[PDB]
């Protein structure tokens, strides 16, 4: 279990927009159609998305990039 | 008098006694004071205090869950509780506790369906208590309505 | 739920007795049971959970692991009156609370009650994991003092284990520093030993 | 201790440090004993003339 | 450990930590001394 | 009995009237777990009576707060008992002394935080010897409430029920004294009559096939509410004058 | 700062020959009226503080400040005057049951505010 | 190793029928009170024992009523029978009977004796009767187990069984209930100073001291040998 | 609040609606299930005919096969076998729910299939002659069929008048009737 | 059942260094976790055979208040450095070691004379601090054979750490097998001075205790 939330907090800074981006990320993970870019360690999508964001790979921008890239790919 | 009486029973007059650990078998320092004390059990025991709930019967008026353990009731959230919850900025949790956990008839079934389907998604709706408020105000000669 | 002391059960953890569990998470149990192919019908899932089979306890322990819950004192007065933790399953009928947070919760571990709440959506779990969690509410929001402040038995222990009568056994002992516990436990010196020289890095 | 630890190091070190403080304190308070008794308090003899 | 963000309700954080310490009480030219130089 | 007392406990025990005291008694003749008889001596005896006094004990009756009040005798056989002497010990009493609790061996010392602020440790030995174990008595009630459609009868003939469910029900429908019950098992089988219907070819066919139910009665049996497990101590029945059903009354 | 609102004005100032208007309201009015078109029409105001029990009642939304002290009086005044709430205070959204304009939800409400500009 | 001088069981003493004192041979330093603590915890934890399991009786039906002619209540009878100490031979789950009439005290002496049941205390009290016409007749099942198991846990073991009239009781399965040990130094002159660990036990007499110590040592070995690999 | 207000009950139909909601069904399937739930009875038999349901659907697509599939799914949906619309159908559902290893289970099923009239008139000799069943042994199958819980839905239905509104009071007292 | 006991199977260990290791076990029966941990800890701490230095005879004053003479490091911390040396002896008894080095300053374990059975786990261990000039020094240390520990105050000159261990601790947690959670889970952390595998050390302690208890059963479990 993740003990504390500081690294993704440092990456985002707002302490509230991190919640929104992680929520929109875990939603698309749970509904399906996405593959966890970070290796899973038998953990649910919530903390998995949090660790992926804190790693420095998912934010409010890259996720939107993937979104309209797939939207234009239709 | 207590010290003199303790002598007759062949006890240390100080009242302490040396005690060893039950796990390491080691001698404690600063010898502990043991004794025999009269102790009694009170009526507030857990087998009655405990109560949990997920989803039971609701009231016809205000569509709320019953309450204090009377036929499988639910707990109560408070003004001070919502003050704190707002203070944290946890708006979504408060939204859930205002709609999903409340009189919203169209929300409880939808959330049960999403949970059993593993969706974890929220649909707000609008509380029935506010509808009761509107109907009660309109009972008086006061017009109140919702604009767009 | 009535409250007790969690001597173990580290900070980001609270002890849920299994009796209240399997009730709050019942829709989760139904969904996961339908997911694992052990229940083709909702009625079958209801019958099996009402029979408390071993697979039911297993599926509970698997689903409740990484999922925050939140605790609340009945009169909640200030910022920290409501908090969140990780549930740990306990064979009993009282929620076990972390001993440090008893400072903020104004608890006294006598006849007392807390309300429990399970956040449902992934979003609510998220602000429970980010804001409600005890790992972040250290400093006070009123003055600035760190809220977690030991004052009980731990303080007496620390006071006892840093002292010296005049000179305990092995007054003149000199060591490197890892050997101190080795010598307190077996023989040779007491924690009350004075004039002890050691190298510190 | 905890104030300086939080200020200099961060959040994770100070949280785990507080946890360890509690663990060590409970261990030693159980090892120390630290009982209480009547003779533990000592009434000064001077009171009798003072009174 | 940073500047405070945008969107949080100060008034709720305030007006709540002020009433917390409910531990007050109820039922209720010639002499000049200097400390130092 | 408490080891350290104040001397007022004897008076407070004899004075609440919770125990059975001996009035004008000289010697005990027969002792039973529920009945006491005392043959008064001729000194305290006046003409016109046999010379015997009888005390009927109170065994396991409900209290207001759902606790059990029970009384235990002290005299065994043929003891000369003078006036004003206690005979039976009421709840939380021993030899006419008020005693509510036990003498536990205690030690004042921190133990790995389990006595953190006001938390109390307990040894297995306390559980083993059944120290601090209490008896609770609960009550349940049922009425018939004769309706316009007809009287409701308790006949143990409940439709839509398993035989194992009725395995603990006697002829009239009440449960055998001393049986156990958990969950929502049925205690009293009461059925509510339903209004008569028309020819109803479907219902007529069903009655010709199954019969004896005809959907005439709905199950209104008294079942234990959830989260209550126990053993029935005893049942009672009260019937108004004019009705003499009395199946096993 | 909450104590210091509802300033009274002695001058006309082309805003209103009235008493009991909000300090921020007058500040906005003088900012968008003096600098923009006519700086000569000045509104000389007097800051009068209102106590806890009485400053709370002086709020633009009748939905709020209703459960505070008394509902009948506020309901009657709102009915006779015909005021509109617009659900701006937090308590208004609490009663309605929508995302509070605070914390994680604030941005959403903020976007809604922006979304209220065009349509 | 350097000649750890293995100790041996010597000088077994029997102070009383329910109190016994055991001694070993001297051993090396740092090994006395560790053996004392480990053996004490094991002897207190899991020594197999024999106790009562449930009771059936014709006269009374449930365990909250009375029976004419007896002095104490039925629960007192159950509590007295829970402390009954008796040893059984190889076979387990034995059932015995008790029948007696009269006004005299009822003890463990006047119980039907089988060849595989041995009463250690025939002076036990089983709620002496009071009425001459009173006649008690009842049965007991004695089983063997290892630890404390209450009545509520073994509810699941009997669902269709246990008809109306069979009252279940609690189990202890602990035949010792008190032990202590001490360490001294003696009985060595030719070599360095050694220590003697000396163990005082007070059982109910059902088990023998040497047998119990042997069982504890065997179970410690069967626990530890998993660490050699 | 503690103030006495009505507590909602399953009412023998909310259970069916909850089962429909939880069960996975198409939007048209959901509408058909709602229509079927509308045609319900306190006893538990379908009041309206299947053709009546198809007509009420008012959809060219709505076919008898899809309606039958939905009705079959709904029959096993609720814990109590319901919507059978036929005593024979309810008996067949009960037998199917019953375990295969039953005494004279096949004989009982055959009797329920097309020998319902013989049982209705209690023509045991005629039933034995037609079905060629064993004498005094088919009684076991008949008894097994007897314990099949007819009108299963009625268990969920419970309501009583609890009102008599008395107008006169006459009773015996002092040995004579007084009114 | 009557005499069946749950034996540990999950014996997975994980190590951070060659001298550090964390071992975890599976649920054990009630109470035995604590006794096993305590007994194992005390047997591995108070009595382990090993080789160690007990004294030195350096050139100079036998008194502790000696001087530098270019060593510029007090003999006390020199002896403390000598304490943190792991000397392994294969078969021989008490032996003498001596060293001689130039005036470069880094004094390591390689400076000692090499013997047939004398071995050092790490040759870079500091012995003396950086000298100031080309002056040398003779150590004249000696090593013995023994078990456990004995300080130099009673039994003579520096110290005697025959026990080849650094640190030891045990922890007990709640655990469950199927339904009951009254199971003990034992976790052991031990740090090694060197020359022995942690699992090898705990196995040696287990064998020592097992042979130290075998005479108690009096030839039990024959078949």
């Amino acid at each position: 279990a993740r003990v504390t939330v500081q690294d993704a907090v440092e990456k985002i800074g707002n302490r509230f927009d991190l919640v929104l981006v992680a929520a929109r990320r875990a939603r698309q993970m749970q509904v399906g159609g996405k593959d966890p870019l970070v290796p899973e360690e038998n953990d649910k999508t919530t903390v998995i998305a949090l660790r992926e964001i804190e790693e420095g790979l998912i934010n409010n921008q890259i996720l939107d990039v993937r979104e309209r890239q797939e939207q234009q790919e239709q | 008098e207590i010290k003199e009486l303790l002598k007759l029973g062949d006890l240390p007059t100080s009242g302490q006694i040396r005690l060893y650990d039950g796990r390491t078998g080691e001698q404690f320092e600063r010898p502990v004071t043991v004794g025999y004390m009269y102790m009694l059990k009170l009526n507030h025991l857990v087998d009655d205090k405990m109560h949990a709930r997920s989803t039971g019967s609701y009231s016809l008026v205000t569509q709320q869950p019953l309450g204090g353990k009377a036929q499988f009731g639910g707990q109560r959230f408070g003004e001070m509780e919502v003050w704190a919850l707002e203070a944290y900025g946890a708006a979504y949790t408060l939204q859930e506790m205002l709609t999903v956990k409340s009189d919203d008839v169209n929300g409880r079934t939808k959330m049960y369906k999403n949970i059993v389907d593993g969706n974890h998604q929220m649909e707000p709706g609008m509380p029935e208590s506010f509808n009761v408020l509107l109907k009660e105000i309109r009972s008086l000669g006061i017009n109140i309505e919702l604009e767009d | 739920s009535v409250i007790t002391v969690g001597p173990y059960l580290r900070l980001h953890q609270c002890g849920l007795p299994k009796k209240m569990a399997l009730e709050l998470f019942k829709p989760f149990i139904y969904g996961k049971l339908e997911l694992r192919g052990l229940a083709t019908t909702i009625k079958a899932a209801k019958k099996m959970v009402e029979r408390e089979e071993a697979v039911v306890w297993d599926i509970l322990d698997e689903v409740i692991r990484e999922h925050p819950v939140l605790l609340n004192r009945a009169p909640t007065l200030h910022r920290l009156g409501i908090q969140a933790f990780e549930p740990v399953l306990i064979e009993g009928k009282a929620i076990q609370l972390h001993p440090l947070v008893c400072a903020a919760y104004n608890a006294d571990f006598d006849g007392d009650q807390m309300a429990v709440h399970v956040p449902l959506t992934l979003e609510a779990q998220l602000e429970a994991r980010a804001l409600m969690m005890s790992t972040n509410n250290i400093l006070s929001p009123a003055n600035g003092e760190p809220i977690i402040v030991p004052s009980q038995d731990v303080v007496l222990g620390l006071y006892y284990m840093t002292r010296d009568c005049v000179n305990a056994k092995g007054e003149g002992m000199v060591l490197t520093g890892p050997k101190e516990a080795e010598r307190l436990y077996r023989s040779g010196l007491a924690s009350l030993h004075a004039r002890v020289k050691v190298r510190i890095t | 201790m905890l104030n300086t630890c939080y200020r200099i190091l961060g959040l994770k070190p100070t949280v785990i440090f507080a946890d360890q403080i509690m663990y060590t304190g409970f261990a030693y308070a159980a090892r120390s004993g630290a009982s209480v008794g009547i003779d533990d308090m000592v009434i000064p003899e001077k009171k009798h003339e003072i009174i | 450990g940073h500047i405070i963000n945008k969107g949080e309700a100060i008034g709720v954080i305030a007006a709540q930590s002020i009433g917390e310490p409910g531990t007050q009480l109820t039922m209720r030219e010639s002499s000049i001394q200097v400390k130092n130089k | 009995k408490p080891l350290v007392g104040t001397g007022m406990e004897r008076a407070v025990a004899v004075d609440s009237g919770v125990t059975a005291v001996a009035k004008r008694g000289g010697v005990v003749q027969y002792v039973d777990a529920s009945r006491i008889v005392i043959k008064v001596n001729e000194d305290e005896m006046y003409p016109g009576e046999a010379g015997i006094d009888i005390y009927n004990l109170t065994k396991y009756t409900r209290s207001n707060q759902n606790t059990c009040i029970n009384q235990m005798p002290c005299v065994s056989l043929g003891e000369p008992v003078e006036r004003g002497d206690v005979l039976a010990d009421g709840p939380s009493t021993d030899l006419g002394e008020l005693a509510l609790g036990q003498n536990m061996r205690v030690a004042f010392m921190p133990w790995n935080g389990y006595n953190f602020e006001d938390s109390i440790l307990v040894s297995e030995r306390v559980v083993q010897e059944d120290r601090f174990t209490t008896i609770h008595i609960q009550e349940l009630a049922c009425v018939s409430r004769d309706t316009k459609l007809g009287p409701e009868e308790i006949t143990a003939d409940i439709p839509n029920v398993g035989e194992a469910a009725l395995s603990k029900l006697d002829e009239s429908g009440i449960v055998y004294i001393g049986a156990e019950v958990t969950g929502g098992d049925i205690l009293v089988g009461k059925v509510t009559p339903k209004g008569e219907t028309q020819l109803t070819p479907e219902e007529k066919l069903l009655r010709a096939i199954f019969g004896e139910k005809a959907s005439d009665v709905k199950d209104s049996s008294l079942r234990v509410p959830n989260g209550v497990s126990g053993t029935v101590i005893d049942v009672q029945v009260f019937t108004r004058d004019g009705v003499e059903k009395d199946k096993r009354a | 700062r909450q104590m210091l609102r509802k300033a009274t004005i002695v001058n006309a100032g082309s805003s209103d020959f009235l008493e009991g208007e909000q300090v921020e309201y007058s500040r906005v009015k003088i900012a968008n009226r003096e600098l923009e078109a006519n700086g000569k029409v000045g509104a000389t105001y007097s800051r009068d503080l209102l106590g806890i029990t009485k400053a709370s009642l002086a709020t633009e939304s009748f939905i709020s400040a209703a459960s505070f002290q008394e509902t009948t009086r506020v309901l009657t005044e709102a009915a006779v005057a015909g005021k509109r709430d617009e659900l701006r205070g937090l308590k208004e959204n609490v009663i309605v049951g929508r995302l509070i304009p605070a914390g994680t939800g604030y941005a959403y409400h903020q976007d809604r505010m922006r979304r209220r500009a065009a349509g | 190793v350097t000649e750890f001088l293995k100790p041996r069981l010597v000088d077994i003493e029997q102070v009383s029928s329910t109190h016994a004192k055991v001694t070993l041979e001297p051993l090396e330093r740092g090994f006395g009170h560790t053996l004392g603590n480990a053996l004490r915890r094991i002897l207190l934890s899991s020594m197999p024992g024999c106790a009562v399991t449930e009771v059936e009786i014709d006269g009374v039906l449930h365990e909250y009523s009375t029976k004419e002619g007896v002095q104490e209540d039925i629960l007192e009878i159950l509590l007295n029978l829970k402390g009954l100490a008796v040893r059984v031979q190889g076979k387990d789950e034995v059932i015995l009977t008790l029948n007696k009439s009269g006004i005299g005290p009822v003890t463990a002496a006047d119980i039907t004796h089988d060849g595989d049941v041995e009463i250690v205390k025939p002076q036990h009290v089983i709620c002496h009767l009071t009425d001459e016409n009173a006649s008690i007749s009842m049965r007991i099942k004695v089983q063997r187990g290892r630890g404390y198991v209450p009545a509520s846990t073994r509810i699941h073991s009997e669902e269709d069984e246990r008809p109306i009239g069979r009252l279940l009781v609690d189990a202890c399965y602990s035949p010792v209930e008190r032990i202590a040990y001490n360490v001294e130094a003696a009985r060595v002159e030719q070599r360095t100073d050694l220590d003697k660990l000396v163990i005082e036990m007070e059982t109910n007499g059902t088990i023998d001291p040497e047998e119990a110590i042997r069982r504890a040592a065997t179970i410690l070995a069967e626990q530890l040998e998993a660490f050699v690999d | 609040l503690p103030v006495y207000q009505g507590e909602t009950t399953q009412t023998l139909q909310d259970y069916l609606m909850w089962q429909v909601e939880l069960t996975p069904f198409t939007d048209t399937d959901r509408a058909i299930a709602t229509s079927i739930v509308d045609a319900v009875d306190d006893t538990g038999y379908l009041t309206i005919q299947i053709e009546d349901i198809v007509d009420s659907i008012g959809d060219d697509e709505i076919g008898l096969e899809e309606v039958e599939a939905v009705l079959k799914r709904i029959q096993r949906f609720d814990p109590v076998g319901v919507a059978a619309k036929d005593l024979r159908d309810c008996l067949l559902i009960q037998l199917s729910q019953f375990a295969k290893e039953t005494p004279w289970l096949e004989e009982a099923r055959l009797i329920i299939s097309d020998h319902l009239d013989l049982l209705a008139n209690h023509d045991f000799r005629t039933l034995m002659r037609v079905t060629r069943l064993k004498e005094e042994v088919l009684k076991e199958a008949v008894n097994l069929i007897q314990s099949l819980d007819p009108r299963p839905g009625q268990s969920i239905q419970t309501s009583e008048p609890e009102y008599v509104i008395p107008d006169v009071l006459v009773r015996k007292v002092s040995g004579r009737w007084t009114v």
